[PDB]
């Protein structure tokens, strides 16, 4: 303060699609080019989680108000539920027949 | 009711050391200062174990479950499935069975069910690679424990099974007063219900601590999914240090928390598994009190084990007082001569034990 | 094509490729697929390299059902003209002929496989 610059730079190998902050200020997800999301610490970037298993890359990725479900949507035809947890995920979801790309959740509840 | 203990302290070591000299022992004042007094849950499934492998016992709880009698009757054993309880995982209740493992009247082929790991006890990678091969050094050759399924925290669902087909007589006499040379360090890491690359993110971090040190390094990578990896998610890295001359083991161990980082834990335990070698010798902290008794329940004979004053701290004495009070046997402790190090030779008249139970 | 009709040898040649549980197992000429079911029991993957189609839909048919068929993946065709893939450790078991061109195609192959174990003439 209003006017932007940069703190640093992340070099990844991967062409990026979509990141997405907690609003609990912890995590950081990241889509890739490959089946794979990179989940971040906020404070140190640590490289939390990877993920995989996804054979499409990641076209929008969400969390909850309480950081505790990912939702991974893909050109894959599916969702996969990720628990924020243990890196696992809980339910994977085929839908939407051509290709899936944005999926928000709702601040109240996991809807 | 004859021998009488304080405090809930060691209280699976003192059924054991009871069972072994069949003298009666009555433990009582068991956390009598607690908002919830007496036993708890566990120390009585742990009781309900020896009942099932010793026909004879008498087991006595007051209404304050504060005091706990046991008048030991002889090891009898078979087949059973015994049900772990939540709070401790089936690794300990696996630990007392080792001690009374070579003297049953038949084979032990028990089943464990519940959690496979924690904090505090023995993981069932740590078991295998530190207390069974003590075990083959005194003379239990036929002595196994497989894995069936693999529990974790805060559900586990896991499945172990102790069998142990030596039975002998006593152990035998142990001399080992040189300090084993490490010849090779290997190490488990395994995984349930979570990524395969973090398996390998925790043997990154391991091998890159260890880098320094001249030695083989193998670490197995293990990895298990479906329903044989477990109700709950979790995973945990064993690293195992041996020597092949003299086969002896040192071991540490530790698993993943709520949020740790495995490059973090595969460089911590490799830091713990040379903590543990620093203060070592001939055995682990954790693998000296299977040692010390079978020096004891060994045969009417002198044996000599090489340790060191790192070792012995306040919980080794406890552990040289439970047994004074039961089988009356000082442990005589002399100096080495070898002036770069405070070594102790740990000398051991041992009580004259046999089997009771096995048939000729 | 002949058959191994030692049963008690197979083993052998397994114990010595000290299969780990995450290896990538290159089986070369499969045949009847005698060292390939015991192969898929102890290894993460086995690809399995054959020139005869026969030979290949009985290989499939033999590993058809059965709890480890989804860890096998057959190759068809000429392994000498065969892009091979990663693999941490090979068996082979086709033709003495072959033999030769075919351990300079191992060795040269982009990252060597660390270990090998392999059936040749008593000359060779």
């Amino acid at each position: 303060v209003l006017k932007l610059h940069h703190d640093t730079t992340l070099e990844l190998t991967d062409d990026i699609l979509c990141v997405r902050v907690s609003p609990d200020d912890r995590y950081l997800a990241i889509s890739l080019l490959d089946n794979t999301v990179k989940v971040f610490f906020l404070d140190s970037m640590k490289f939390y989680l990877s993920l995989y298993g996804h054979k499409l890359p990641v076209l929008s990725i969400d969390i909850s108000f309480d950081s505790k479900m990912i939702i991974t949507s893909s050109a894959d035809k599916n969702i996969k539920i990720w628990g924020l947890d243990f890196g696992d995920c809980h339910k994977s979801l085929f839908a939407h027949q051509d290709s899936i790309m944005n999926v928000k959740f709702l601040p109240q509840s996991h809807n | 009711k004859y021998t009488t203990f304080q405090g809930s302290q060691n209280f699976r070591l003192r059924i054991v050391l009871a069972t072994l000299s069949g003298k009666p022992i009555k433990i009582e004042k068991i956390r009598s200062g607690d908002l919830n007094p007496g036993l708890k849950d566990y120390e009585v499934s742990f009781l309900r174990l020896i009942e099932s492998v010793t026909n004879g016992s008498v087991i006595e709880i007051s209404y304050t479950g504060t005091t706990v009698i046991y008048r030991p009757g002889i090891i009898v054993g078979g087949a059973s499935t015994h049900i772990c309880p939540s709070s401790k995982p089936v690794g300990y209740f696996v630990e007392p069975m080792l001690y009374l493992a070579p003297f049953s009247k038949k084979k032990f082929s028990i089943l464990f069910k519940g959690i496979t790991a924690s904090h505090n006890d023995a993981g069932i990678e740590a078991i295998k690679w530190g207390l069974m091969p003590v075990m083959e050094k005194f003379g239990v050759r036929e002595c196994a424990l497989h894995t069936l399924k693999r529990g974790s925290p805060p559900l586990g669902g896991g499945e172990v099974h102790l069998v142990v087909d030596s039975l002998i007589a006593q152990p035998i006499t142990m001399h080992e007063i040189d300090r084993p040379i490490i010849s090779s360090i290997t190490g488990v890491a395994y995984s349930t219900r979570v990524s395969p690359s973090l398996v390998n993110r925790m043997i990154d971090g391991a091998k890159k601590v260890l880098k320094n040190l001249q030695c083989e390094v193998n670490i197995t990578a293990d990895v298990w999914r479906g329903e044989n990896s477990g109700k709950s998610p979790g995973w945990g890295i064993t690293l195992v240090a041996q020597s092949k001359q003299k086969g002896w083991s040192y071991f540490a161990e530790d698993i993943g928390d709520a949020g740790s980082i495995p490059e973090e834990l595969g460089e911590k335990v490799a830091c713990q598994l040379l903590e543990e070698i620093s203060k070592s010798a001939a055995v682990g902290r954790n693998q000296l009190p299977l040692a010390i008794v079978y020096m004891v329940i060994g045969k009417e004979d002198i044996g000599r084990l090489r340790i060191n004053k790192e070792q012995i701290d306040e919980r080794f004495i406890i552990l040289l007082r439970d047994i004074k009070k039961i089988f009356n046997t000082e442990v005589f402790l002399k100096p080495v001569d070898e002036a770069d190090n405070e070594d102790m030779i740990a000398t051991i008249k041992g009580i004259g034990f046999t089997n009771t139970s096995k048939k000729i | 094509q002949h058959i191994l009709k030692n049963p008690l040898v197979a083993q052998g040649i397994v114990d010595k490729a000290q299969i780990r549980p995450s290896d990538v197992v290159l089986e070369v000429g499969p045949g009847t697929g005698n060292l390939t079911v015991r192969i898929l029991e102890q290894a993460k993957n086995v690809v399995a390299v054959e020139m005869d189609p026969r030979m290949a839909a009985e290989l499939t048919k033999r590993v058809r059902g059965t709890p480890v068929e989804k860890k096998l993946e057959i190759m068809l065709g000429d392994f000498m003209k065969t892009e091979l893939p990663y693999f941490d450790i090979c068996i082979s078991n086709t033709p003495y002929q072959i033999s030769s061109p075919l351990v300079f195609k191992l060795i040269n192959q982009p990252r060597p496989p660390r270990v090998s174990i392999l059936m040749f003439q008593r000359e060779f």
